[PDB]
Formats: C-alpha cells, sequence, structure tokens
C-alpha cells in the first residue's frame, strides 16, 4: 500500500504502520 | 527528503524503511 503518492498524515500513517515498534523520524523539511 | 520521494513522487518500501528507527 506504500507504492503511491503518500502526503501529510497519509505518509505519517504509512511510517507508523511499516515501522512498528522501531518507530520512525518524519523530517518534512530536508 | 521523504516528501520529495514519497509525496511529490511515488514512494516505495525501501524509502519508508529508511526512516524507521
Ligand atoms: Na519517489
Amino acid at each position: 500500500f506504500v507504492n503511491q503518492h503518500l502526503c501529510g498524515s497519509h505518509l505519517v500513517e504509512a511510517l507508523y504502520l511499516v515501522c512498528g515498534e522501531r518507530g520512525f523520524f518524519y523530517t518534512p523539511k530536508a | 527528503g521523504i516528501v520529495e520521494q514519497c509525496c511529490a513522487s511515488v514512494c516505495s518500501l525501501y524509502q519508508l524503511e529508511n526512516y524507521c528507527n
């Protein structure tokens, strides 16, 4: 479900789901 | 950044996993 355009909360929810308990970092300004 | 890679263009599992801890 990750091979599409994922923006904003849609991106953060894909990160939350794929990463699990490992957690993630969301740095929108790169 | 992830926004260029996943919102402005199509994302992939490889790119997402790159932001997991
Ligand atoms: Na891309």
